[PDB]
């Protein structure tokens, strides 16, 4: 499966991103989740998309 | 995934071990970068900008 | 078996700790679907235990298999030809099979072998990895430190 799509805050302010040339960013978090149909189990991980 | 969901054996993956983020993460950064839709922001004067 | 609040070695993710026994809706029954956190992964496992058995979860084993590879160390005597790829691929569906004894001696026959050879590049990965989860077993087998575990190998590897 795939739910919840969350961020975090910015990597860097405004200037400071087009001082550095850095791309003004924010990390993607995203409660992923994968299950078995042979015995089941959930593996919910959290995956930095 | 898909592809891997078949070579890999259970009891050992996780989504960590099945994601690949490097294709979504290249297609952001190519429509971001190098598309036709992406563009440099005309800023000669703020009207030009809005 | 299991209580919340005990330590529980998961193969392949190795030991791992109980946080609920939940009984969620699945068919109508509620069944002892006990959710499990991991240190490595940093995932929630809800398992049920109605294949624990099945998956094969283990409570940690202590002493009896510590001193049990204790005594299969410090003369690891194999024989294997130098068809490496079948060593690697012997050893890997070793790893892959997970016996805590096997691991072991594989690991120290890793050991030994970069003592002298020296391994190659995914050879030592695969050596740390499972030095890794080898070690993570053991130190909380004792139930103690990584560093603790580490100076238990250093004292045990031929000593
Ligand atoms: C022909 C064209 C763009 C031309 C270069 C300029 C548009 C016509 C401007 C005009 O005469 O009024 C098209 O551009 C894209 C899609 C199809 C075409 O692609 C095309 O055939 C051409 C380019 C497609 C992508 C280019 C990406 C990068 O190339 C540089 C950096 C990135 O984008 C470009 C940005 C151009 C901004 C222009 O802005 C205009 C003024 C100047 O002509 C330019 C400063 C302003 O009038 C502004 O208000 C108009 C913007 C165009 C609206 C959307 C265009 C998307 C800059 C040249």
């Amino acid at each position: 499966s795939f739910s919840d799509p969350r961020f975090d805050d910015v990597k860097a302010p405004v200037d400071e991103c087009k001082d550095k040339d850095m791309t003004y960013a924010a990390p993607l978090f995203v409660t992923a989740e994968f299950i078995n149909n042979n015995t089941g189990e959930i593996k919910s991980q959290t995956v930095f998309m | 995934v898909r592809e891997r969901m078949t070579t890999q054996d259970v009891e050992a993956i996780t989504p960590q071990t099945l994601i690949n983020i490097r294709p979504v993460v290249a297609a952001i950064k190519e429509f971001f970068g190098t598309s036709q839709l992406s563009q440099f922001m005309d800023q000669n004067n703020p009207l030009s900008g809005l | 078996i299991f209580k919340v609040g005990d330590t529980v070695v998961y193969p392949h993710h190795g030991a791992a700790l109980v946080e609920a026994i939940e009984t969620r809706t699945i068919k109508g029954e509620q069944k002892e679907y006990l959710v499990l956190k991991v240190a490595q992964g940093d995932l929630t496992v809800r398992v049920p235990a109605e294949n624990a058995e099945y998956v094969g979860v283990r409570d940690v084993v202590g002493q009896e298999g510590l001193d049990k590879v204790f005594q299969v160390l410090r003369a690891p005597h194999t024989e294997e030809p130098t068809n490496w790829s079948r060593r690697y691929k012997a050893n890997l569906e070793k790893l892959a099979s997970g016996d805590v004894n096997k691991v072991a001696e594989v690991v120290r026959d890793l050991w030994r072998r970069d003592q002298e050879r020296g391994l190659s590049a995914g050879e030592k990965r695969m050596l740390a990895k499972a030095r890794q989860i080898l070690v993570g077993e053991l130190a909380l087998a004792e139930s103690t430190d990584d560093a603790k575990a580490e100076t238990i190998l250093d004292e045990v590897l031929a000593a």
